[PDB]
């Protein structure tokens, strides 16, 4: 209304960006407060009305965005409430709007509406995917009728996302922190994505399909939450098993399974090396053992108990292939295995192999 | 020599990039007329004046001009970097000179010969040594610009210098048994 | 006495490989009475090191990252084994540890203590699992220094909600105001 | 808070409403500032983020340059040109009042 | 041998298992480590003339065999610590062994897909250059560096230029 009427006072009074600012300051006094919903809304539809967005009215919006004037959030919500029924280039105009803004989302200030900001970013992601779907339908009906010209241009708009902060606990983690109150919106990211499953694989554009699958995996990287060339070997698992053999043999399998999972997680031990170290520690404790009544302890440990631990570990995770790789590592240690054969008086790995095979 | 150089100084004391291209035009004439052997004291006095200005913005745009002077090949990289990180004015106390200096060395160090990278790494490590083991919570982030130049020299994907030279200098300045 | 005279040995090693091997082994030499070892290590030794101004020189980078890893591993293993009942000693000592983390992060002086505390935070983020949901036992007046680990970030975003007490009403606001900066 | 900056902030002109940055901890030696122009005559522009070298006075308060602020539009880029030039001219002893006054003159001269 | 030619995926970090000082105090030795151990004592106690057989042994009967990366690392671990002995008495065998080392790197590059441990290899080569050989192997190594994969040339650039 009256606030809308000022935009009319600039309908074709191409006053300017700056004189627009000063006019707004005069007309609606900023004494108490503003930007509740005023500027973004009052500007949007009076710009996008009809086929082409009014270049000057859109220009003042570009301005108010650039000068940190409106919200950085109410703008997102205003674009979110846009209803792609405009099959024309106007969507490209709103993309040009999002251009300079989306890469940097300060929202610093009162900052309580920052949860509002992630709410808005979620609604804007919904709007982005909806525009993607409309532009893909245009792609399809154009493959029927007209060669595409600007259909995939909103893919670069999604590439405006996919940066950390754009999808970090700004978007992702606060996406779920927001579904705590807007679970319907988590179902919304799932739901738009369901129809995305329909409208994705049909397209015949290879590079664009690959980028779209990348964005779709980064959406599937909303569950998001190193050191591949682990060189030095893993000595803590060695010492953990060795301690569980020396001090506390009768301790329940569950306790040792708990301790061993923890260490694997904390230190990111590849599962082939885990079992290698367990079996190496058992043998070393057996070889360097007292003569008479402690040797039975190491052998009972090595041959009966560690197998049940590895069974419980299999339960707590291709583990067969994994223990196979571990045993392949182990067999390629002739000194330790031959000392074991010497001390135990029998082939200490033939037996261990048959015993490990007897379990799962 | 000294007179026209002092005159350029009074000018830079007396559209910003346009003023800077004017200063580069002023530099190019003196350089085309500068001797080939007195380059070193020339740059020494240049940077000496650069560090005199106590204004972060003034040293900022003077450093930007120096970056153009070294980027457009008018100025040799080795001499300018050695002079920058070889001065008596460069002290960790004046945090702004430090931050801007090492942000400049980061940019212009790409391109020094490998011998010069050795010498520069030696002198930069010697410079970080002067920094004590307790600094104000504010300076830390700016002081850490030295970590940037050290990291760029060391990173093997940059291959600025023979890695073995880097380890040789680092070990000479940090023998076995000293953190 | 045990934890003190073993960490004093860890802190004298100058080479990276040896300090890492040292902490890997100390974690298992410590599994003997892991709970009490955690209590004493965290409570009496890490504050003693972080509040001396002369033990600060020992927390330098080759031995300090190792001690940080060991502390995070100890904290996770003591909690993961068998509102939150602040009568449990482990909970009280964890609360005190993170309070000191806060005071050190937001203090006028910066030095190796700040780097060690940042390293402890980084490691607690790295090996963060489902057990220690809220950066395990970040106290309620905490998450107020998530802002400080942002201002002194030296660390990627999205690790801070991993820090942050997610799935909470006030958690929403704190995490949002936080990531707004980084 | 250095309590000299407190004075200069107290005695300013009303149009230059200045608060301290929510980001950072102003506690340590230098307090950051987030000052946002007002004044009915002017055109609202982007805020100017200040930083005071607590050794100040005799220490110029830094400015934080960013095209992320001004790139879009002509009025903003003109503002930036005028601002950087006039600030470069400002002599060697800047006080926060000098920065903010210069900024006001820059906005005004860009309104031309 | 299977331990280094084909079944290289099962021996772990090469620089680890090719040490027998460690990898023994923890019973993780292999036969290759033993042989490299007895080949450092035999060569430590040998005279200069007896080691003069090492340069020939490197080219006539070792250069054709070595193809994989671990084989190259093994040959380096053997003949490396004795450049210090070759240099002081017999200055030519050092030149021959350097020419052999670079040639072996060419072979290992011209037969494998990715030289996984490029950094330690290039490190040892630069160490050789700067400490023992100096500027007396340029002509023979120029041709060899010219024909390496671009990643290796990028690092070994400073050897000659």
């Amino acid at each position: 209304v009256n606030l809308k009427q000022a935009i009319l006072q600039a309908w074709k009074e191409r006053w300017s960006d700056y004189q627009w600012a000063i006019n707004m300051k005069k007309f609606f006094p900023k004494g108490a407060t503003w930007d509740i919903l005023n500027l973004a809304d009052a500007l949007l539809e009076q710009a996008m009305i009809g086929p082409s967005p009014n270049p000057l009215i859109l220009s003042y919006l570009k301005y108010a965005i650039s000068s940190q004037m409106v919200s950085y959030s109410s703008v997102l919500t205003a674009i979110s409430k846009f209803d792609d029924f405009s099959r024309d280039l106007c969507v490209q105009a709103l993309l040009d709007i999002m251009d300079m803004f989306c890469d940097r989302l300060s929202c610093h200030g009162k900052a309580e509406e920052c949860i509002g900001l992630c709410r808005a970013l979620l609604s804007a992601l919904h709007w982005l995917l909806r525009c993607t779907a409309a532009s893909a339908e245009r792609l399809r009906e154009g493959l029927e009728a007209g060669t595409p010209a600007a259909g995939e241009k909103q893919l670069a708009m999604c590439l405006q996302r996919l940066e950390k902060t754009l999808s970090s606990t700004k978007n992702r983690a606060l996406l779920h922190i927001a579904k705590l109150e807007e679970a319907s919106s988590w179902t919304a990211i799932e739901h738009s994505l369901l129809k995305l499953g329909e409208i994705l694989a049909n397209l015949s554009n290879p590079q664009l399909r690959s980028q779209a699958e990348q964005c779709g995996t980064l959406i599937r990287s909303i569950p998001t939450m190193a050191e591949q060339m682990h060189k030095t070997g893993f000595p803590t698992v060695h010492a953990v098993i060795l301690l569980e053999g020396t001090m506390n043999l009768t301790g329940e399998t569950q306790s040792l399974v708990e301790q061993l999972t923890m260490v694997k997680r904390m230190q990111h031990i590849p599962t082939p090396l885990f079992v290698l170290e367990i079996w190496k520690a058992c043998f070393v404790g057996l070889i360097e053992s007292p003569e008479g009544t402690e040797e039975l302890k190491w052998t009972a440990f090595t041959f009966l108990k560690i197998p049940q631990v590895l069974v419980k570990l299999k339960k707590y995770s291709d583990f067969t292939e994994d223990v196979n790789c571990a045993f392949e590592f182990l067999l390629k240690l002739t000194p330790l295995l031959d000392k074991a054969d010497q001390r135990c008086n029998c082939d200490c790995t033939n037996f261990l192999l048959q015993e490990c095979g007897k379990q799962g | 020599m000294e007179t026209q150089l002092q005159s350029i100084f009074e000018e830079v004391v007396k559209d910003e990039k346009t003023k800077l291209i004017s200063c580069l035009g002023a530099f190019r004439q003196f350089w085309g007329g500068l001797s080939q052997e007195s380059h070193e004291q020339c740059i020494q006095w240049i940077v000496k004046f650069i560090h005199g200005q106590h204004s972060p913005k003034r040293i900022s745009f003077l450093y930007d001009c120096l970056a153009m002077a070294v980027e457009t090949g008018l100025l040799p990289p080795r001499l300018v970097c050695e002079s920058l990180i070889n001065s008596d004015t460069l002290e960790w106390e004046r945090t702004q000179l430090w931050a801007l200096t090492f942000k400049l060395v980061r940019k212009i160090i790409g391109g020094v010969d490998y011998k010069g990278v050795r010498d520069l790494l030696k002198v930069i490590l010697e410079k970080i040594l002067t920094i004590p083991n307790t600094v104000s919570s504010a300076v830390v982030q700016q002081l850490l610009a030295a970590r940037e130049v050290i990291a760029y020299i060391l990173e093997r994907n940059a291959c600025l210098l023979p890695a073995y030279f880097a380890v040789t200098e680092i070990r000479k300045l940090y023998p076995e048994g000293k953190l | 006495w045990f934890c003190n005279n073993l960490i004093k040995e860890l802190l004298k090693e100058t080479r990276k490989e040896h300090t890492l091997r040292a902490v890997e082994l100390l974690y298992s030499i410590f599994c003997l009475d892991m709970q009490q070892v955690t209590l004493v290590l965290l409570g009496h030794i890490l504050p003693g090191l972080l509040t001396d101004s002369s033990k600060w020189h020992s927390l330098m980078d080759p031995p300090g990252t190792a001690l940080a890893k060991l502390a995070v591993w100890c904290a996770l293993s003591s909690y993961s084994s068998h509102t939150v009942n602040m009568r449990d000693p482990l909970n009280r000592v964890l609360a005190n540890l993170f309070l000191l983390i806060s005071s050190i992060l937001g203090s006028r002086t910066a030095g190796p203590h700040t780097q060690f505390v940042q390293w402890f935070m980084e490691e607690c983020v790295d090996c963060l699992e489902q057990g220690g949901r809220g950066s395990v036992l970040q106290f309620m007046p905490f998450t107020t220094v998530s802002e400080l680990v942002k201002v002194s970030a030296m660390s990627s975003p999205k690790v801070v909600l991993a820090i942050t007490d997610l799935s909470l009403p006030l958690g929403r606001q704190v995490a949002a105001k936080a990531i707004a900066a980084l | 808070i250095p309590s000299v900056l407190q004075g200069e902030v107290a005695r300013l002109d009303p149009k230059f409403l200045v608060n301290l940055d929510p980001s950072h901890c102003s506690n340590n030696g230098t307090v950051h500032l987030i000052c946002k122009l007002d004044d009915k005559d002017l055109p609202s522009v982007p805020p100017l983020e200040l930083s005071v070298p607590a050794d100040y006075p005799a220490q110029s308060p830094l400015w934080i340059d960013r095209q992320w602020q001004y790139d879009a539009n002509p009025f903003l880029q003109s503002v930036h040109r005028c601002m950087t030039s006039r600030l470069l001219q400002l002599p060697d002893k800047h006080s926060v009042t000098a920065l903010l006054n210069t900024w006001a003159q820059s906005v005004h001269q860009a309104c031309l | 041998s299977p331990s280094l030619t084909s079944e290289t995926e099962w021996v772990g970090y090469p620089f680890r298992l090719f040490d027998f000082t460690a990898c023994h105090q923890s019973y993780s030795e292999m036969s290759c480590s033993y042989t490299l151990a007895l080949a450092h004592a035999v060569w430590h106690h040998s005279s200069i003339g007896q080691l003069s057989l090492i340069p020939k042994f490197l080219t006539e009967v070792l250069l054709p065999i070595v193809k994989t990366e671990f084989q190259l690392l093994y040959v380096y671990h053997l003949v490396g610590p004795f450049l210090q002995r070759f240099q002081q008495e017999r200055t030519r065998c050092m030149i021959e062994i350097g020419v052999a080392f670079y040639d072996m790197l060419l072979n290992v590059d011209q037969c494998s897909t990715h030289l996984n441990y490029m950094d330690p290899i290039c490190d040892f080569l630069y160490h050789m250059k700067y400490m023992f050989t100096g500027d007396s192997v340029k002509e023979q190594v120029e041709k060899i560096i010219c024909n390496l994969k671009p990643a290796l040339k990028l690092r070994l650039r400073f050897i000659t230029h």
